[PDB]
């Protein structure tokens, strides 16, 4: 084991568009498309 | 205790005495060595009762849980 | 090199105040309803109800005084 250093359809990526409440932090969530 | 309930099983019926033996020591844990909690398969809410007290003593307690949760997401975490 | 944008938008999603999240949930529904999003564009005032003022109070502007108006048909 190596030693630890000192010194170092296709979804789209996309936050919720509806937040359903104040306060729900947004995620960076799989999204489709449409 | 009841969530998979085997009435037929030593093992299972055994772990009433350890639990009861923690109870008699005054642990809070004691639910701990049930099957179905060890294994993840049931959760109470009542433990987030108990972290609301811990934030009396750890500030930070409400913060680590919902960071592990993905709860509240600050860049970096 | 997506990712360079999708850093600027949680940058600026973290750093987004509670008026924003309130004026963004406004406007969401008012796009749903079909409703358009401008005119929507808080209340940094003290009121109060000095009855009967003495004659010597002073008149301030944007003053509101209570009248008992006569009758018009009488």
């Amino acid at each position: 084991i190596a030693p630890v250093l000192e010194l170092a359809v296709e979804y789209v990526k996309g936050y919720p568009p509806n937040s359903p409440y104040i306060g729900s932090s947004p995620t960076l969530c799989h999204l489709l498309p449409v | 205790r009841f969530m998979q309930f085997r009435a037929k099983d030593s093992y299972s019926l055994a772990l009433s005495k350890l639990e009861k033996r923690e109870r008699e020591n005054g642990s809070n844990l004691a639910f701990m060595f049930r099957l179905p909690f060890a294994a993840g398969r049931v959760f109470s809410i009542s433990m987030l009762d108990t972290l609301l007290y811990q934030s009396f003593v750890k500030d930070y307690m409400i913060t680590i849980t919902r960071l592990l949760l993905g709860l509240d997401t600050t860049p970096g975490s | 090199a997506a990712a360079e944008w999708i850093s600027q938008q949680r940058l600026s999603l973290y750093r987004r105040s509670e008026r924003q999240e309130l004026s963004e949930l406004v406007k969401n529904r008012m796009k749903h309803l079909g409703l358009p999003t401008t005119g929507y564009d808080h209340q940094n005032t003290l009121s109060y109800v000095l009855i009967n003022p003495p004659p010597d109070t002073r008149l301030e502007p944007s003053d509101i005084v209570y009248l008992i108006r006569s009758d018009p048909l009488a």
